[PDB]
């Protein structure tokens, strides 16, 4: 299937790159990256019920979707 | 379809079904974005990308994005992109309900920061591509959903009948610019990204 571009694909070219950035990392950038890591972890936590329960609640107000289901 | 119709159009049980629809829409958006495992020292690689972009380094190995993808269907990808855009538009509209505002706002801000991170690397790749000469063996890169459907959703939300939707639409642009400034370090070289 099709998804948005993953970051690992974009940082793959720097796999063997052993370099130090010119600009020293500051506190705000570190907090930004920590928040991003938290969001990325939260992204991959979708269970089956998250999709299935709303469908079996919403089928009770529309008959065409119940037919489809 | 039914979830969007139920959410974005207005008994005593309506809030229950609206909550169910919102949950479904959020789950579908998360599934469409996808899950990724990034390296441990990602900040260093991001700053290396920024350094390469600010200069014009020609030693970037982008052979991974020169491989043709000649097995999938382009039309299917277009349809998926349109579906994701519809989902984002519904999420933006959801800001007009006081009980849903905080959740959708947090989710949208997180998505905007994620897409800024994507755009920086896309800029590096595009800068490197402009110098490569012609070659018959080479092809285009992989197929993916364009993360610039957010721009179209924001465009379609800027003239909404509700003030909250317009304010959120403006706040998203502000947030993306602020994230770009934070990642770069200073606002000097931010206008060099191809997103603007």
């Amino acid at each position: 299937d099709f998804r948005t571009l993953p970051i690992s694909q974009l940082v793959a070219p720097y796999a063997k790159d052993s370099r130090e950035p010119s600009v020293m990392i500051d506190d705000k950038f570190e907090a930004f990256m920590a928040n991003h890591r938290r969001f990325l972890a939260e992204l991959g936590d979708v269970r089956a019920r998250d999709v299935l329960e709303p469908l079996m609640q919403l089928q009770h107000i529309d008959a065409n979707f119940a037919h489809e289901l | 379809d039914l979830a969007i119709q139920k959410l974005t159009e207005i008994r005593q049980y309506d809030p229950y079904y609206k909550r169910q629809a919102l949950n479904l829409i959020i789950a579908q958006t998360k599934l469409r974005v996808g899950f990724d495992s990034v390296p441990e020292d990602l900040p260093r690689l991001v700053r290396l990308q920024v350094e390469d972009l600010v200069k014009k380094n020609r030693d970037v190995d982008i052979s991974l994005f020169e491989v043709s993808d000649k097995e999938r269907s382009i039309a299917k990808k277009n349809e998926e992109q349109a579906l994701l855009k519809r989902l984002l538009k519904a999420l933006l509209y959801a800001e007009s309900i006081p009980e849903f505002k905080q959740e959708v706002d947090a989710l949208l801000v997180n998505l905007a920061r994620h897409f800024t991170l994507i755009e920086i690397g896309r800029s590096v790749i595009d800068m490197k591509k402009a110098y490569t000469p012609f070659d018959t063996k080479s092809g285009e890169g992989p197929l993916f959903i364009d993360n610039r459907v957010l721009s179209e959703a924001i465009l379609e939300s800027l003239a909404n009948e509700n003030l909250e939707v317009r304010e959120a639409a403006k706040r998203l642009i502000k947030e993306m610019h602020n994230a770009a400034v934070t990642v770069f370090g200073s606002p000097m070289h931010v206008p060099r990204m191809t997103f603007w």
